[PDB]
Order: structure tokens, then C-alpha cells, then sequence
């Protein structure tokens, strides 16, 4: 229950600025030093800076001097990270970490859940959803694998279900990748070959940013 | 910046076994004040890092005694005795002695299981996609172990390497397998120019590639 | 007396 709660995902254009927040509940940030950390899948974890919220002392990693501005508001028990002059290399998940509450030798260490920042000038775009069925010269085994291709959407995420949730085992949905400044993913489902195409299989794709829901029937 | 390097990159282990992960700094991370601020974190998929060890060898609250940290100067180790399922994830070392503080690149602790060959399925572009002038050919390589795999696309028997995008699942929490998708994206004109499309998977489970193919004219 | 950043936990007074 006691936690640091970070603000929600942000999509922002290059050259803009954003201010991320991290709010404590169950403890007083005056009793903690706060740290911000950046994470990307390929470049990994990077330390951004440190702040003492009580008196405003601050220190930044060299690479974030001018990029990052850390502040805190003890009255609202919140720490903030502002990022300026945004570019694609700022697209990351940002974590806050509080360390403190030390009376003698014991201490508390809390992490926020992370805030995703996406820096892009792409427009909100619903996915095109396409059925994936095996070739017409493909002999059904014991099991058959079907799929759905979800192409050209922005921003993340989409959700994919099969038969409106009734088909849950044997399902994989792969992570999205960028293709032409939009996202693409596929989902696969495996069912007994006796059950398809005699019983129907449908993928259900939802894209909340565009309020889009689409159902695509998989046919031979 | 002081560079933190971890080995191995990936450590397959069976539950109950021991694991040891090394962390080396490019120079000493003893702080002016005599302390060595070497920390270890575990990060599980979708979660934040969680502190395991601080100042080289001190277990954070709630961290079981099967985790132990050691080392000095530029060379450090995290040892996990009797690995449990809850220990699986990515381990990072971290130095907070010299600004900028830096993280290691991570070591993935992963569960072993029996070798498993991928199930390979190839999917021609849907009629719907051909309508709009695109053509994506999809190959699924499902439920294989170990994670090391190579995928090759061939168009009329010749390898194609541009316009291919791959995506991997995390190790499955139920059966400990991996899965992969490979998508070849062509113009409709390029697609209609050739007849044979093949996805070939090379996995340690056989010297022979698994080949799945279709012909556009069928 | 400049104040550097630290990995030490912040200290708090006793809670009676
Ligand atoms: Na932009
Ligand atoms: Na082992
Ligand atoms: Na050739
Ligand atoms: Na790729």
C-alpha cells in the first residue's frame, strides 16, 4: 500500500517539454532523498539525478545537465522531473526512487512504477487488422496455428483477445515494433485442427487512443 | 563515466542450483569517504528495479539470505544459492561512488528446461492487405528452447534481409519456452513479382533448418 | 561546504 505513484504515460512532439511527477503516499518525502532513473531496452538503465526535497539540493548526471530539471513540493509530497527540448532519444521509461526514513541504521527504499514517455510527431492512427491463415497447400496437423496482424497504429498500446476472451490458452501476442513511425504487432493462437475452420476463430483488437475496436474472422 | 560491466549476459539455471554474477568497474569505486557504493538490483518484467544489496555486501530488508554480495575495488560478485522461481529476472549492478553513477548492462537469470524445437508457421498476406498495396508475410516460431535461433527469409530461393522485423516474447511463465515472430514487409508489386516465399529456422535442436514455404500462385 | 549527492538513506529523527 505505501508507495510512490508516478504520472501516466506521455506522448509529446520533439522540441516540446514535459513534466513528470512522482507522489508519495504513506510516507513524507522530507524524510527521503529522491533519485530519477531512465530506462531504454537497448541502452539500459541510466541515472539522471538526485534531490533532497526538504532543502532543494540537487545534482545531475553530466548528460542530463540542461535536459533535466528536478524539483519537489513537500506540501503535496511530490517530486517532479521536467525534460526539455525533447527528442527521440528521450523516449524511455522514467522511474523515481526514494531512499530514507532512517532513524539509526534501518531504512526504506521505494520505487515508482515508471512513466513512459514517447517523443514523436505521429498522429493518433487506428490499426489495420489482417487475418493470418495457413496456405491453401498446408495440411492440418494435430494442432493448427492462426494469427492476426495489427499494423500501422499510433500510439501504443493495443490489446488483442481471441473469441472475445473465450480462447485464452495457446495464445502469444508479440511486442510491437516500429515500422515507418507507426507500430506493428502480431498475435498467434493455436487450436486443435479438428476445431478449425469448422468452428470459427476471431481476433478482437482494441486501440483505446483512437476508440477503435475491430473483430477479424480467420478464414482459410 | 566509470563503466560497469557484467558477465555472463545470460545465465540459464535449474531451480535449486547456484548462480554467480560478476560485475567489474573500469576503475576503483571506493568513495573518498571509504565506502564502496556498489549496489545490486533485480528487475522483473513490467516492474521497477528492486534493491537487493547495498554497499557491496549488505542485504536490504526482506531480501533472503540466499543472496550474498562480495568484492572489493573493481571486482564484485552476487551469488544466489538455491535459486527459486521468484529470483528469475534481470540483475543489475550499480556504482554510486563517482558521479555520474552508472549501471551495469544486466544479466538475465533464466530457467532451464528441456530443449524444444520451434513450431514454425508461415502466413501469406491477406487478400485485405493486398487491396491497399502492402504485403506482409509473417512467420511464427513458437515454443522453443534455448532462446538462440536464426531466421532466414527466402524469396524465389534467394535470401532477403531488408524489410524484415522480428519480435520476441519473454520466457513463458508456464512452460519456460520462447516464441518469435518474423515479418517480411514488401510492396504489393514486389510480392506479386515472385512466387515462392520461405521462412527457414535454424535451432540447435537440429542441424537441418525447419523450412516452411508457400507459392503465391496457389 | 558544498553538498554532493549521496546513496546514503536520508536520516530522520526518532518518532517517540
Ligand atoms: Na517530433
Ligand atoms: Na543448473
Ligand atoms: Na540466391
Ligand atoms: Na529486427
Amino acid at each position: 500500500e505505501v508507495q510512490l505513484q508516478q504520472s501516466g504515460a506521455e506522448i509529446v512532439r520533439s522540441g516540446a517539454s514535459v513534466k513528470l511527477s512522482c507522489a508519495a503516499s504513506g510516507f513524507n518525502i522530507k524524510d527521503y532523498y529522491m533519485h530519477w532513473v531512465k530506462q531504454r531496452p537497448e541502452q539500459g538503465l541510466e541515472w539522471i539525478g538526485w534531490i533532497d526535497p526538504e532543502n532543494g539540493d540537487i545534482a545531475y548526471a553530466p548528460k542530463f545537465q540542461g535536459k533535466a530539471t528536478m524539483t519537489a513540493d513537500t506540501s503535496s509530497n511530490t517530486a517532479y522531473l521536467q525534460l526539455s527540448r525533447l527528442t527521440s532519444e528521450d523516449t524511455a521509461v522514467y522511474f523515481c526512487n526514494g531512499r530514507g526514513g532512517m532513524i539509526t541504521t534501518d531504512f526504506f527504499d521505494y520505487w515508482g512504477q515508471g512513466t513512459t514517455l514517447t517523443v514523436s510527431s505521429a498522429k493518433t492512427t487506428p490499426p489495420s487488422v489482417y487475418p493470418l491463415a495457413p496456405g491453401s497447400a498446408a495440411q492440418t496437423n494435430s494442432m493448427v496455428t492462426l494469427g492476426c496482424l495489427v499494423k500501422g497504429y499510433f500510439p501504443e498500446p493495443v490489446t488483442v483477445t481471441w473469441n472475445s476472451g473465450s480462447l485464452s490458452s495457446g495464445v502469444h501476442t508479440f511486442p510491437a515494433v516500429l515500422q515507418s513511425d507507426l507500430y506493428t504487432l502480431s498475435s498467434s493462437v493455436t487450436v486443435p485442427s479438428s476445431t478449425w475452420p469448422s468452428e470459427t476463430v476471431t481476433c478482437n483488437v482494441a486501440h483505446p487512443a483512437s476508440s477503435t475496436k475491430v473483430d477479424k474472422k480467420i478464414v482459410p | 563515466d566509470v563503466l560497469m560491466t557484467q558477465t555472463p549476459l545470460s545465465l540459464p539455471v535449474s531451480l535449486g542450483d547456484q548462480a554467480s554474477i560478476s560485475c567489474r568497474s573500469s576503475q576503483s569505486i571506493v568513495h573518498s569517504n571509504g565506502n564502496t557504493y556498489l549496489e545490486w538490483y533485480l528487475q522483473k518484467p513490467g516492474q521497477s528495479p528492486k534493491l537487493l544489496i547495498y554497499k557491496v555486501s549488505n542485504r536490504f530488508s526482506g531480501v533472503p539470505d540466499r543472496f550474498s554480495g562480495s568484492g572489493s575495488g573493481t571486482d564484485f560478485t552476487l551469488k544466489i544459492s538455491r535459486v527459486e522461481a521468484e529470483d528469475l529476472g534481470v540483475y543489475y549492478c550499480f556504482q554510486g561512488s563517482h558521479v555520474p553513477w552508472t549501471f551495469g548492462g544486466g544479466t538475465k537469470l533464466e530457467i532451464k528446461r528441456a530443449d524444444a524445437a520451434p513450431t514454425v508457421s508461415i502466413f501469406p498476406p491477406s487478400s485485405e492487405q493486398l487491396t491497399s498495396g502492402g504485403a506482409s508475410v509473417v512467420c511464427f516460431l513458437n515454443n522453443f528452447y534455448p532462446k538462440d535461433i536464426n531466421v532466414k527469409w527466402k524469396i524465389d530461393g534467394s535470401e532477403r534481409q531488408n524489410g524484415v522485423l522480428n519480435s520476441w516474447t519473454d520466457q513463458d511463465s508456464k512452460d519456460s519456452t520462447y516464441s518469435m515472430s518474423s515479418t517480411l514487409t514488401l510492396t504489393k508489386d514486389e510480392y506479386e513479382r515472385h512466387n515462392s516465399y520461405t521462412c527457414e529456422a535454424t535451432h540447435k535442436t537440429s542441424t537441418s533448418p525447419i523450412v516452411k514455404s508457400f507459392n503465391r500462385n496457389e | 561546504l558544498p553538498t554532493p549527492p549521496t546513496r546514503e538513506p536520508k536520516k530522520v529523527a526518532v518518532v517517540r
